[PDB]
C-alpha cells in the first residue's frame, strides 16, 4: 500500500515504452517521478471520511512501529524507514490541506477537528520521523515566497464548520490520476500555511 | 545582534546575518539561531516601531493566529473588545 | 499591483546591464575609440582589466543564481506536461491537450499548495504541475539581460546537413509527407550562448508569445531574434508598405479573360514596361491596375481576379501561344510545381522571366497569387543554399527509396550486394524528359558505383536533378522577383515564411474564417460552411474575394470581410462586393433551402460593379 | 518674474530675476507664477542697481585672485547652494532666457570646474563635516542619543544630485562644461607628486559617478526603446572606465534585490 504510486498498475506509468517514448529523454521525465495520488486517497480516507473508531490508526502505526524496531531479520530496518517516510509524508499533505482551510479558533471553542487530531497522533507516535518530514514540508510551502515565484490565485473564505472544511478537502483528493492511452493572496496564504 | 540595527539597505543588512557566523527527562531546548542564545525579551525590543505598526494593521488576519504576538501586546483597540463582550456573556448569563 | 513594480524593477536592472557589457565592450579597444576622440579620459593597463572582470562577475553570481534555478525549476515542469501529453490519452479532461485547459478561489489555491508539496520530493505523477508562467516576467527581463551579457562577452577576452544515417521520413521531416500542418502558428518542432539558449528551449518559445510586446520591445532581445512568423511578417508587411506609398509613379494593366489573348496581353504589356526602364533599377510600383474588357467596374476585386486569372494560365499543363511545352509539373506531391527547361528558346526565357514579376507584384501589395513552388525552387528564389534534406520535397517516394540504400551499405555484404546492382554514375531522365540515360561525371557508364562513394554517389543524384536540368529557368525566373523586390528586403524570411506570405494558407480554414469575418442565422450559416465539400470553398472565396485562398494573417484582408443581412427576400440571391469583400445574404429563416442560393451564387463565377 | 512689497512692484509691476538678488535683497521679494510674458519694471519704483555694467576684464580678474587667495568657495549662500550649483542654475536658466534676444556665468562656470577645490566641495556638499544651513540636519545637538545617531549615518545627496542633474539634463548647451568637469577630476585622479591625494581624488570621482548613475538610470526607464541627456551619462562612463563599471555594477545590485527577495 505505502510503497504504492510506484511500479505499474494502470497509469501513464505504466506503457512508458515506445507507446509513450519518443527519444530515450521522454521516459527520463516520466521516470524520476514516484505517484501518490492513489496514497493519498487512501490517507484521506483513513483520516478524514472514515468515523472517530481510531482503532484502524492504532492498528496502522502498530505495525510501522514493530517493524522499526526489528534487527534479527536482515535488511528489514531498512525498508521499515523507508515505508514510514513515505507514509509520513501523506500525513502532512492531508494535514497540511486540512488545516489551511479551517479558520482559527475565533469562538473560544477550545476544540480541535476531529481529523486533525487524527492527523497530531500520527506524528506524536512518530515523533523523531515526523517532526524530520515537517521540516521538509514547510520548506516547500514557503519557498516560492523567498524569491518572486507568485502563483497569484484568489482570495477566499475560511471555513468555521468541520463539514465545510471535508467538502474541499475531498474534491482534491477522491481523484483517479490518468488513464493510459493578486500576487500578495498567494504569498500571504503560502507563508499562513508555513 | 547586540549592534542597533542603522543601515536602511536590505543588500547590507542580509550581509550582516551572514557573515557575522543521561535521562531523557534532562534535555533542554537550546536556541542558538547562527549563533548566541536568543530570547524573545530582545527580538521585541530590538523590532519595536515595526510590532506597533504591525499589531495595528494586520490586526484582523495575523493577529488572530493561535498564540499570536500581536494581541497580547496589543493596546486598548485590543483590550476595549475582551472585556466588553465577556462582560455581556455575563450580562445574559 | 505587485507584478507592475517588480517588472519595472527588472527593466531597470536590465539597463544598467547593459552599460556593464557595453563598457567592456571597449576595454580590448580603449586606446582606439575613447582615449583618443575624448579629449580627458584615464589610462587603462592590463591588470587591471582582468581585475575588472573578476569583479563583475562576483557581483553578478547571486542573480545567476536566482534566475537560473527559476528557469531550470519552470523548464523541467513544462518539459514533464508535454512528456504527459505522448502518454496520457486524449478524452479525459485534466489531459493538457483536451479542450478544457485553454473554479473556487479556495479550490484554485489548495491545488498550487498540493502541487509544491508533491513536488518537492518529485512525486508529482500522472498530473499536469500548476504553472502561471504570465507571472514570471519580471524573470523573463532578468534572463534575456544575463543572455546579452554572455552573448557579447564570448567575443571578449539553419540549414540540417547531415546526408548519411537516415532515419525514415515519418518523423525525421514530417512538414514533407503532410504538407498541410502549415498553420499561420504552428509550432517548429512539429514541421521537423548557444548552449544555455538549447538548455531551455521549451521556456523560451513561451516567452515571445506571451512577453513580446514588453521583453522583446529592448533593444537586444534574444525574443526578438528568437521569433518565428509572427514578428518577421509583420515586419516584413511594413517593409513593402514603406516602399509602397513612397512611389509616386503607377502602372497600368490590360488584359481580357481569354486564355491565350490573357498570356500574349500580359507578356505585351509587362516587356513595354521593361523597355523604358534598367535592369539595375528596380520595377518598384506604386500600384499596377488591371481591368478585364467586357465587363466595366475597376477596383481592389478585379486586382485579385487577376492573379488568380494569370495563374491559372500556368498552372494548366495544355500548350500555350508561340509568340513551347508547358512550363511546369508536379514531380513530387500534387499542388507544387517546378520548372520545365524544354528546348530553352529565348521566349521561354521571358515566360519564367515575366512570371517572377507576378510574384513580386502579389507580395508587393500583398495580394495572393495561386501559384505554389517546391520548397527547393522557392530557397533558390531567395538565394539560400540548397542543401540534401530539401530534396525530400522534391519527392518522398526517391529520397526514401535512396535512403535504404545508404543505410543498407553500412554491411560488410552489401559489396556483394552491389555487385548484383552494379549501379554506374548515370540516370535515366524520367518520361518527362523523354528518358536517356545522362552521365553524372564524365565516363561514369563504364565506371561501377560501389558502397564506398555511395556517400559520393548519393549527392551527384540530387544537384543533377536539382540544379543543371532547372539552370537557365531557376537562373530567370529568379530576376523576376528581383527586379519588383530589392536585394535586401527578402534575407530574413526563410523558404517557409515565403510560401504563407505568397500562397496564403494551404487549406480555407473554417475556423480561423469565423475569426476574420465579421458581421440564428449566423449558426445556420457556420453549419452549412463546414460540412460544404472542400472542392468548391475556393470558388466561395473566390466569390467572395476574388481568390481561391485566404491570407495567413488576419491584416491580409484590405479590408477585413464582413457579411451583412439583407431584409427577408426568398427570390434574390447573395451578392458579394469583392472590392470591400462584403457579401449580402437575405434574411433566410430556412437552412436547407439557403444552401441552394448559395450553390447557385457560387456556380455562377462572374464579378461586376 | 518676482514680486516685491516694499518697493510696490505689485499687481502688472515685477522685477527680473537679476534685480530681485540685487535690487531686492533682503526685501519682501517673492517669485510669482503667473502671466509668463512681462518685463522688468525695477528702475519705474526702485533706484535700479543693475542698469549699469563694468568692466569686464577686471571681473574675471578679480574672480581668478578670489580663486586663488582665499577660502571663500566652500562657504554656501544663504538658500543652502554651494556655489556650483548657483552657477550652473543660471546657465540653463540664461540659455533659454537669452535665445530671444533680437540684435560672464558660462565664463565663470567653466573657470570654476577648473579648479580642484570648488570641485570637492560641491560633490561631497550633502557629506558631514559639510553643513547645509537649510537641511533638518546640523541641528543635532538638543535631540537624544538614539536620535543623534541614524543621523550620523545617511549622508545628504540631494544638492550633489540637483547640480548633477543641471550639467547633463538642463544644461543641454555646449558640451564644455561637462570635459571640463572631467578634465580636471582625471588629472588630479592620476597625480603622483602632493601626498594623500590619489586616494581623496579615488574617493570624489566615486561619489560623482553615483550620481551620474541615479540620474543614468531614471532617464532611461522613463524613456521607451539616442538622445542627448543619455549620450552624455554615457559618454562620462566611458572617460572613467574602470571607475564606472564598478560603481554600475552596485546600482544595478539595489534594484534588484527587492524583487529577488
Ligand atoms: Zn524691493
Ligand atoms: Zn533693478
Amino acid at each position: 500500500m505505502i510503497m504504492f504510486g510506484s511500479q505499474e498498475n494502470k497509469d501513464p506509468l505504466s506503457a512508458s515504452s515506445r507507446i509513450g517514448h519518443l527519444l530515450p529523454e521522454e521516459q527520463v521525465y516520466l521516470n524520476q517521478q514516484s505517484g501518490t495520488i492513489r496514497l493519498d486517497c487512501f490517507t484521506h480516507c483513513l483520516i478524514v471520511k472514515c468515523t472517530a473508531d481510531i482503532l484502524l490508526l492504532d492498528t496502522l502505526l502498530g505495525t510501522l512501529v514493530k517493524e522499526l524496531q526489528n534487527k534479527y531479520t536482515p535488511g528489514r530496518r531498512e525498508e521499515a524507514i523507508a515505508v514510514t517516510m513515505r507514509f509520513l509524508r501523506s500525513v502532512a499533505r492531508v494535514f497540511v490541506i486540512l488545516s489551511v482551510e479551517m479558520a482559527s479558533s475565533k469562538k473560544k471553542n477550545n476544540f480541535i477537528p476531529q481529523p486533525i487530531g487524527k492527523c497530531k497522533r500520527v506524528f506524536q507516535a512518530l515523533l523523531p520521523y515526523a517532526v524530520e518530514e515537517l521540516c521538509n514540508v514547510a520548506e516547500s510551502l514557503i519557498v516560492p515566497v523567498r524569491m518572486g515565484i507568485a502563483r497569484p490565485t484568489a482570495p477566499f473564505t475560511l471555513a468555521s464548520t468541520s463539514i465545510d472544511a471535508m467538502q474541499g478537502s475531498e474534491e482534491l483528493f477522491s481523484v483517479e490520476p490518468l488513464p493510459p492511452r493578486s500576487y500578495l493572496t498567494s504569498a500571504s496564504s503560502l507563508a499562513r500555511a508555513y | 545582534l547586540e549592534v542597533l540595527p542603522t543601515k536602511m539597505s536590505y543588500a547590507a543588512n542580509l550581509k550582516n546575518v551572514m557573515n557575522m557566523q543521561p535521562p531523557l527527562t534532562s534535555f533542554r531546548p537550546q536556541c542558538s539561531f547562527m549563533g548566541m542564545v536568543i530570547s524573545h525579551d530582545m527580538l521585541l525590543g530590538r523590532w519595536r516601531l515595526s510590532l506597533e505598526l504591525f499589531g495595528r494593521v494586520f490586526m484582523e488576519d495575523v493577529g488572530a493566529e493561535p498564540g499570536s504576538i500581536l494581541t497580547e501586546l496589543g493596546g486598548f483597540e485590543v483590550k476595549e473588545s475582551k472585556f466588553r463582550r465577556e462582560m455581556e456573556k455575563l450580562r445574559n448569563q | 499591483s505587485y507584478l507592475t513594480s517588480a517588472s519595472s524593477l527588472a527593466r531597470a536592472y536590465s539597463i544598467v546591464i547593459r552599460q556593464i557589457s557595453d563598457l567592456m565592450g571597449l576595454i580590448p579597444k580603449y586606446n582606439h575609440l575613447v582615449y583618443s576622440q575624448i579629449p580627458a579620459a584615464v589610462k587603462l593597463t592590463y591588470q587591471d582589466a582582468v581585475n575588472l572582470q573578476n569583479y563583475v562577475e562576483e557581483k553578478l553570481i547571486p542573480t545567476w543564481n536566482w534566475m537560473v534555478s527559476i528557469m531550470d525549476s519552470t523548464e523541467a515542469q513544462l518539459r514533464y506536461g508535454s512528456a504527459l501529453a505522448s502518454a496520457g490519452d486524449p478524452g479525459h479532461p485534466n489531459h493538457p491537450l483536451h479542450a478544457s485547459q485553454n473554479m473556487s478561489a479556495r479550490g484554485d489555491f489548495l491545488n498550487y499548495a498540493l502541487s509544491l508539496m508533491r513536488s518537492h520530493n518529485d512525486e508529482h505523477s500522472d498530473v499536469l504541475p500548476v504553472l502561471d508562467v504570465c507571472s514570471l516576467k519580471h524573470v523573463a527581463y532578468v534572463f534575456q539581460a544575463l543572455i546579452y551579457w554572455i552573448k557579447a562577452m564570448n567575443q571578449q577576452t539553419g540549414c540540417i546537413p547531415p546526408n548519411p544515417f537516415e532515419v525514415p521520413l515519418a518523423e525525421a521531416i514530417p512538414l514533407a509527407d503532410q504538407p498541410h500542418l502549415l498553420q499561420p502558428n504552428a509550432r517548429k518542432e512539429d514541421l521537423f550562448h548557444d548552449m544555455l539558449l538549447g538548455r531551455w528551449r521549451l521556456s523560451l518559445e513561451l516567452f515571445g508569445r506571451v512577453f513580446m510586446e514588453d521583453v522583446g520591445a529592448e533593444p537586444g532581445s534574444i525574443l526578438t531574434e528568437l521569433g518565428g512568423f509572427e514578428v518577421k511578417e509583420s515586419k516584413f508587411r511594413r517593409e513593402m508598405e514603406k516602399l509602397r506609398n513612397q512611389q509616386s509613379r503607377d502602372l497600368s494593366l490590360e488584359v481580357d479573360r481569354d486564355r491565350d489573348l490573357l498570356i500574349q496581353q500580359t507578356m505585351r504589356q509587362l516587356n513595354n514596361h521593361f523597355g523604358r526602364r534598367c535592369a539595375t533599377t528596380p520595377m518598384a510600383v506604386h500600384r499596377v491596375k488591371v481591368t478585364f474588357k467586357d465587363e466595366p467596374g475597376e477596383g481592389s476585386g478585379v486586382a485579385r481576379s487577376f492573379y488568380t486569372a494569370i495563374a491559372q494560365a500556368f498552372l494548366s499543363n495544355e500548350k500555350l501561344p508561340n509568340l513551347n511545352a508547358p512550363l511546369f509539373y508536379q514531380p513530387g506531391k500534387r499542388g507544387f510545381y517546378t520548372p520545365r527547361p524544354g528546348k530553352n528558346t529565348e521566349a521561354r526565357l521571358n515566360c519564367f522571366r515575366n512570371i517572377g514579376r507576378i510574384l513580386g507584384l502579389c507580395l508587393l501589395q500583398n495580394e495572393l497569387c495561386p501559384i505554389t513552388l517546391n520548397r527547393h525552387v522557392i530557397k533558390v528564389l531567395l538565394g539560400r543554399k540548397v542543401n540534401w534534406h530539401d530534396f525530400a520535397f522534391f519527392d518522398p517516394v526517391m529520397y526514401e527509396s535512396l535512403r535504404q540504400l545508404i543505410l543498407a551499405s553500412q554491411s560488410s555484404d552489401a559489396d556483394a550486394v552491389f555487385s548484383a546492382m552494379d549501379l554506374a554514375f548515370a540516370i535515366d531522365l524520367c518520361k518527362e524528359e523523354g528518358g536517356g540515360q545522362v552521365e553524372l561525371i564524365p565516363n561514369g557508364v563504364n565506371i561501377p558505383v560501389t558502397p564506398q562513394n555511395v556517400y559520393e554517389y548519393v549527392r551527384k543524384y540530387a544537384e543533377h536533378r536539382m540544379l543543371v536540368v532547372a539552370e537557365q529557368p531557376l537562373h530567370a525566373m529568379r530576376k523576376g522577383l528581383l527586379d519588383v523586390l530589392p536585394k535586401n528586403s527578402l534575407e530574413d524570411l526563410t523558404a517557409e515564411d515565403f510560401r504563407l506570405l505568397v500562397n496564403g494558407c494551404g487549406e480555407v480554414n473554417v475556423q480561423m474564417l469565423i475569426s476574420f469575418t465579421s458581421f440564428q442565422f449566423k449558426r445556420w450559416f457556420w453549419s452549412i460552411v463546414e460540412k460544404m465539400s472542400m472542392t468548391e470553398r475556393q470558388d466561395l472565396v473566390y466569390f467572395w474575394t476574388s481568390s481561391p485562398s485566404l491570407p495567413a494573417s488576419e491584416e491580409g484582408f484590405q479590408p477585413m470581410p464582413s457579411i451583412t443581412i439583407r431584409p427577408p427576400d426568398d427570390q434574390h440571391l447573395p451578392t458579394a462586393n469583392t472590392c470591400i469583400s462584403r457579401l449580402y445574404v437575405p434574411l433566410y429563416s430556412s437552412k436547407q433551402i439557403l444552401k441552394q442560393k448559395l450553390l447557385l451564387a457560387i456556380k455562377t463565377k462572374n464579378f461586376g460593379f | 518674474i518676482f514680486e516685491c512689497r516694499t518697493c510696490g512692484l505689485l499687481e502688472s509691476l515685477c522685477c527680473c530675476t537679476e534685480c530681485a538678488r540685487v535690487c531686492h535683497k533682503g526685501h519682501d521679494c517673492k517669485l510669482k507664477r503667473t502671466s509668463p510674458t512681462a518685463y522688468c519694471d525695477c528702475w519705474e519704483k526702485c533706484k535700479c542697481k543693475t542698469l549699469i555694467a563694468g568692466q569686464k576684464s577686471a571681473r574675471l580678474d578679480l574672480l581668478y585672485r578670489l580663486l586663488t587667495a582665499t577660502n571663500l568657495v566652500t562657504l554656501p549662500n544663504s538658500r543652502g547652494e554651494h556655489l556650483l550649483l548657483f552657477l550652473v542654475q543660471t546657465v540653463a536658466r540664461q540659455t533659454v532666457e537669452h535665445c530671444q534676444y533680437r540684435p560672464f556665468a558660462q565664463l565663470a562656470l567653466e573657470r570654476v570646474l577648473q579648479d580642484w577645490n570648488a570641485l570637492k566641495s560641491m560633490i561631497m556638499f550633502g557629506s558631514q563635516e559639510n553643513k547645509d544651513p537649510l537641511s533638518a540636519s546640523s541641528r543635532i545637538g538638543h535631540l537624544l542619543p538614539e536620535e543623534q545617531v541614524y543621523l550620523n549615518q545617511q549622508s545628504g545627496t540631494i544638492r550633489l544630485d540637483c547640480f548633477t542633474h543641471c550639467l547633463i539634463v538642463k544644461c543641454t548647451a555646449d558640451i564644455l562644461l561637462l570635459d571640463t568637469l572631467l578634465g580636471t577630476l582625471v588629472k588630479e585622479l592620476q597625480n603622483k607628486y602632493t601626498p594623500g591625494r590619489r586616494e581623496e581624488a579615488i574617493a570624489v570621482t566615486m561619489r560623482f559617478l553615483r550620481s551620474v548613475a541615479r540620474v543614468f538610470v531614471i532617464l532611461s526607464v522613463e524613456m521607451a526603446s539616442i538622445p542627448q541627456p543619455i549620450g552624455k551619462c554615457k559618454r562620462v562612463f566611458q572617460a572613467l572606465l574602470p571607475y564606472a563599471v564598478e560603481e554600475l555594477c552596485n546600482v544595478a545590485e539595489s534594484l534588484i534585490v527587492p524583487v529577488r527577495m
